[PDB]
């Protein structure tokens, strides 16, 4: 099949994104890099048996 | 808590540890020394100078990169000792996530110019979005539980004790001595001298020497005397002839035997041997006139307490004598917590002596990082002052 | 969870070990060997589309791993992307009602390397979850699936003889010192290339079929006679002497003297012994005989502590006038290899040279075979954290 | 007034800096408990994957005489 319907078909949900974020206490004088949640609005196929040892 | 990830690196006297605030261990543990070899090469990590020190070649020298005080005085590799960490060691980018760094206990004048200089080194030079100093006797005495402390941090460039009283340090009152692990790599290897066929520009010989052998020495030939060693061999004949007596032996001639390992021979030392190094921690006019026992560590242990006082005194005593923490590399030697239990309750006979240390022999060599580990995962960032970029800013001004 | 559902990756420098599905009788050997590349189509805008051969010569071959490294951390989550969907596609060939049932809730088992990065390691945890879609993974780190191989001593040293690399690392209290873990850039190829020195008039191919002869053993019968002769890949006759013997003792003495740096800096000597009495050599290099038997006794030879057989023998002519050892306090004292499984039928018969790809077979019979959820993220736990959730489900 | 604002702050500051460091020191017992228990529960699985493929080979070796005859 698709690549990416082989994907959403199986495993059955947020998103993450790696980004800056400034703390509050108001807000703090810097910023950092972390792991911030994503809100709302934020190919091939090797044929198998053929890496089979045998 | 906060979705956070904090930097944690500690510049102790002899080893520069770093990791990360999400572990627990940290990512490296490498020398608070470098190999300059000679172009010039500043050799960091621990395998990479211990493997160019055992080339013993010309040209490299080993640079240390915080003095006795505690304090890093080569600041540009110390900056490339800190790119080792950030990009070899940690993997990623200084200014991605916040930092924590430690300080050594001082009276109060030195700390805002390596302030100035820890200004320059995580903004001017990793453009650190924010750090956060915390001061490492008291990162240790937080780290157990305390908020009021009595640290002893014995590490290689001395003994550095510090009375706490409810979260401030009494400054006036710290007390940085000079004899611990690299003055017992000293007395270590100038007594087995004669027995090695032994007896700066050679420091890679002697660092290597004293991160193979004498470090081996130290965790496993020393032991220290609980009493003085004067006081332990009158106090264990007494107990022996009691032994004798109730039924119907000298343990100073147990001899501990060293293999030496560039040699393969037998260094056979008596326990009085090794109770002679650990002795001058405490009398270090064994070795010398010029030592008085106050700069040993016995009468330093009074004379900390009693400066604190006059911060009434009385119960500032009681407050840092029930309030005991024993921590540093030096310290895991067998016998070490002991002989301050006595030095101390034969200098403070009235208070009851309750000394507290991390047992583990790993987490008392990076109590330090492991004290400024728990103050980078606060979940509030009023609970520390964290020095923005803003905060060196309004230093720039005049 | 379903033990058919059940995925192990374990990416290498050179292959890449593939099973979905565990036996339920026997654990086997890993049947998929993939090589560790994608390819890299530079599309026009500057995307990139990653493949499984070389679209029409517009791609470049991307190897995301060397040495144990991710060095792309984008084309390796899209390799293990392109290894996934194939397994995905196969499943809905072969079995077209997978989705419900061995596609329906798959439990991932990324075997993890030490050298990863954390901001690697946490871009998997969010490719995985995102754009993979997979509600469960264990980032398991190379090292403590072998030693989940083994009969799980709590203290262990792994030596992963790779084929450009050997990764030496302590392990305490079922625990990586990081601080402690070292990696000398000398792997398989370190075996070959002094071959290359001891044996000039031959070429890589008959050296590393030479590597892979079973004639090829380290002394610590082959041994009696003087030449032996192998064959090639083609099946040409070579002849070699005492050549067959030797190419291994670089690499061995390398290994021990960072192995001996290694585990001198524990300071809790209980620790340390049990460490030097659980050496574990793997890696697809080590299929060599006799190679970890004398990297054992090279260990007896450099980092045994005995009494010297001088001062031994002098006191033992002194007793000539019963002889009681001198007692030292260092702590390798006894230096062992670690005891192998030999309860595997498929792995005693295919060798334990892969032994990491083993104990991730038991790790997912322990731990996607039993409800706790303690050391794989769930889709809660990457909606509440994310990828800062990565260093809340590890050993 | 003011005086009261800042005694009051500091012991509140001292008190959860000392809470929170408490709950991290639990936090480095809970997380070492599980990687003993869970090597030692791997330890178990080995030992269960040994008895269940050991009587395998126990009755093979009992059914040669089958297939022996």
């Amino acid at each position: 099949m698709d690549p990416q319907t082989l994907i959403t078909k199986a495993n059955k949900k947020e998103s993450w994104r790696y980004d800056w974020y400034q703390p509050s206490k108001e807000k703090y004088p810097f910023r950092y890099k972390t792991w911030l949640r994503n809100q709302e609005d934020e190919e091939d196929i090797l044929d198998l048996k053929e890496f089979d040892r045998r | 808590t906060l979705n956070r990830k904090c930097v944690v690196i500690h510049n102790g006297s002899h080893r520069t540890v770093a990791g990360f605030s999400n572990v627990e261990l940290p990512q490296c543990i490498i020398p608070s020394s470098y190999i300059k070899r000679t172009e010039a090469e500043f050799i960091f990590g621990t395998y990479n100078m211990i493997d160019a020190a055992a080339e013993k070649r010309n040209g490299d020298e080993v640079y240390t990169l915080v003095d006795s005080q505690g304090l890093p005085y080569n600041w540009d590799a110390l900056e490339m000792q800190w790119r080792y960490l950030y990009d070899t060691q940690l993997k990623v980018s200084p200014e991605e996530l916040p930092l924590v760094i430690t300080m050594p206990a001082t009276n109060g004048k030195p700390d805002m110019a390596i302030l100035e200089r820890y200004y320059e080194l995580a903004f001017d030079k990793l453009n650190v979005p924010v750090f956060q100093i915390v001061i490492e006797p008291l990162a240790i005495a937080l780290s157990m539980g305390k908020s009021s402390a009595f640290v002893i941090d014995i590490g290689a460039s001395g003994c550095n004790v510090t009375p706490i009283i409810d979260g401030i340090v009494v400054k006036n009152a710290v007390v940085r001595s000079k004899f611990g692990g690299d003055f017992l790599d000293f007395q270590v290897h100038e007594r087995l001298a004669p027995l090695i066929k032994e007896e700066q520009k050679r420091s890679t010989d002697v660092w290597y020497e004293a991160s193979t052998w004498i470090q081996q020495f130290k965790s496993t030939m020393l032991q220290v005397s609980e009493k003085d060693l004067f006081e332990l061999e009158r106090y264990y004949k007494e107990q022996a002839d009691i032994y004798a007596k109730q039924q119907e032996n000298n343990p100073l001639v147990q001899k501990k035997n060293f293999l030496f390992k560039p040699l393969n021979k037998t260094l056979t030392l008596d326990l009085k041997e090794c109770y002679q190094f650990a002795e001058y921690l405490f009398k270090p006019q064994l070795i010398s006139d010029k030592f008085s026992p106050e700069d040993g560590l016995g009468p330093l242990m009074a004379k900390s307490v009693k400066k604190a006082g006059a911060s009434s005194p009385e119960q500032v005593y009681s407050l840092l004598l029930t309030n005991v923490i024993i921590t540093g590399s030096t310290s895991l030697i067998e016998g070490m917590e002991q002989r301050i239990i006595k030095e101390l309750s034969i200098r403070f006979p009235q208070y009851k002596l309750t000394t507290f240390a991390n047992q583990v022999m790993m987490d008392r060599k990076i109590q330090g990082w492991l004290g400024a580990l728990t103050m980078a995962n606060l979940p509030s960032w009023s609970l520390g002052k964290w020095y923005s970029k803003e905060d060196y800013e309004t230093l720039k001004r005049d | 969870f379903r033990q058919d559902s059940i995925l192990i990756i374990y990416p290498r420098s050179q292959t890449t070990l593939v099973q979905f599905g565990l036996n339920e009788e026997t654990f086997t050997v890993p049947e998929l060997e993939i090589p560790t590349q994608i390819y890299r189509t530079t599309r026009q805008d500057g995307s990139y589309t990653y493949h499984s051969t070389n679209k029409d010569n517009k791609a470049e071959l991307i190897k995301p791993i060397q040495n144990g490294e991710i060095i792309d951390i984008s084309a390796f989550t899209q390799f293990l992307r392109l290894i996934f969907v194939s397994i995905l596609s196969d499943r809905a060939n072969k079995n077209q009602d997978a989705f419900e049932a061995e596609l329906s809730n798959i439990p991932l088992l990324l075997i993890t390397h030490h050298s990863w990065s954390q901001s690697d390691l946490e871009i998997i945890t969010q490719y995985v979850f995102e754009s993979l879609e997979i509600n469960n993974l264990i980032q398991l780190p190379a090292s403590l699936a072998a030693t989940y191989s083994m009969i799980s001593l709590q203290n262990c040293c792994i030596i992963d003889v790779g084929t450009h690399h050997t990764d030496i690392i302590p392990i305490v209290d079922y625990a990586q010192l990081d601080h402690l873990v070292s990696s000398i850039p000398m792997g398989g190829q370190s075996i070959n290339d002094s071959l290359k020195k001891l044996l000039p008039q031959w070429d890589d191919d008959q050296i590393e079929s030479l590597k892979k002869s079973p004639i090829f053993e380290v002394l610590s019968k082959n041994s009696d006679l003087e030449f032996n002769t192998f064959w090639d890949e083609k099946g040409n006759e070579i002849k070699v002497g005492k050549q067959r013997f030797q190419g291994c003792n670089n690499l061995i003495k390398n290994i021990s003297n960072r192995v001996g740096l290694t585990l001198d800096n524990i300071d809790d000597i209980n620790k340390a012994k049990a460490v030097w009495e659980n050496i574990i050599i793997v890696g697809g290099t080590t299929s060599i005989s006799g190679f970890k038997e004398a990297l054992l006794g090279q260990l007896l030879k450099d980092h045994l502590i005995i009494e010297p057989e001088e001062e031994k023998s002098k006191r033992e002519e002194e007793a000539k006038s019963f002889v009681p050892t001198i007692e030292y306090v260092q702590c390798p004292t006894v230096i062992k290899l670690a005891k192998y499984p030999d309860y595997f039928p498929e792995w005693k018969k295919s060798g334990y040279s892969e032994i990491i790809f083993l104990g991730a077979q038991i790790v997912s019979k322990q731990i996607f075979t039993h409800p706790k959820d303690t050391f794989y993220i769930t889709r809660e736990k990457y909606n509440m954290k994310g990828p800062a959730a990565l260093w809340d489900v590890q050993f | 007034e003011k005086r009261k604002k800042e005694r009051n702050l500091h012991l509140q500051k001292i008190n959860s800096i000392i809470d929170f460091i408490k709950e991290r020191q639990s936090e480095q017992w809970s997380r070492q408990e599980r990687c003993f228990q869970f090597g030692r529960l791997g330890a178990s699985l080995h030992n269960q994957m040994e008895k269940d493929e050991q009587k395998r080979i126990e009755r093979t070796a009992k059914q040669r005489l089958a297939a022996l005859k």
